[PDB]
């Protein structure tokens, strides 16, 4: 009933290092 | 693969007004997925577009 | 002062090489212009501090 | 007839009548990936791109 | 077993920690609390005393 830390999508296409 | 070479030689385009990106350098920029419209203005409509 | 070089200074775009691909250079020089008076007072900053 | 843009950073499809050339690997040259213009060595490294 | 489970959203911005091989795998949502916010701003995980 609680979105915890739920719904994380990547905004765009681009590869990106750490 | 598009060309872009039959919009620039005929001249029977009223309003060649590019937004964004420059008309002379889309022949050699790719891009992903074009979308085109279709639509008849009243004219003068077109400034509103 | 990379995320300084990395600011779009009222510009099409934050990255070089991508406004002289789709602007014609006169039409370039007046973007260009913006990103190198930010990136030079960005770069001034960082030299007093 | 409005013929709208759109990259968002997608694998480019729909290219210009300009001619493809041969992967000259290590060595400072120009690329021209996918309209990306620029200088640099290509080199390859152990990324992993999805 | 048939459920929904939907929620909406808002307007927010986060902090995406990017770890190997470009998964994700942590996040932080700087519009709960002043802490996550501090976390954002500073661009860390770990906030010293202060």
């Amino acid at each position: 009933h609680t979105s915890s830390m739920r719904g994380v999508y990547y905004p765009d296409e681009i590869f990106r290092s750490d | 693969v598009a060309d872009y070479s039959v919009l620039y030689n005929s001249t029977f385009f009223s309003t060649f007004k590019c937004y964004g990106v420059s008309a002379t350098k889309l022949n050699d920029l790719c891009f992903s997925n074009v979308y085109a419209d279709s639509f008849v203005v009243k004219g003068d409509d077109v400034r509103q577009i | 002062l990379v995320k300084q070089l990395s600011s779009n200074f009222g510009a099409i775009s934050s990255v070089l090489n991508d406004i002289l691909s789709r602007l014609d250079p006169p039409e370039a020089e007046v973007q260009i212009d913006r990103l190198i008076t930010g990136r030079l007072q960005s770069l001034q900053t960082y030299v007093t501090q | 007839v409005v013929l709208s843009f759109e990259l968002l950073n997608a694998p480019a499809t729909v290219c210009g009548p300009k001619l493809s050339t041969d992967l000259i690997k290590n060595q400072c040259v120009n690329f021209n990936f996918n309209g990306l213009t620029g200088t640099g060595v290509l080199t390859p490294s152990s990324k992993r791109f999805q | 077993a048939a459920a929904y489970f939907v929620g909406y959203l808002k307007p927010t911005t986060f902090m995406l920690k990017y770890d190997e091989n470009g998964t994700i795998t942590d996040a932080v949502d700087c519009s709960q609390n002043p802490l996550a916010e501090l976390k954002c701003s500073v661009k860390s995980f770990e906030i010293d005393k202060g």
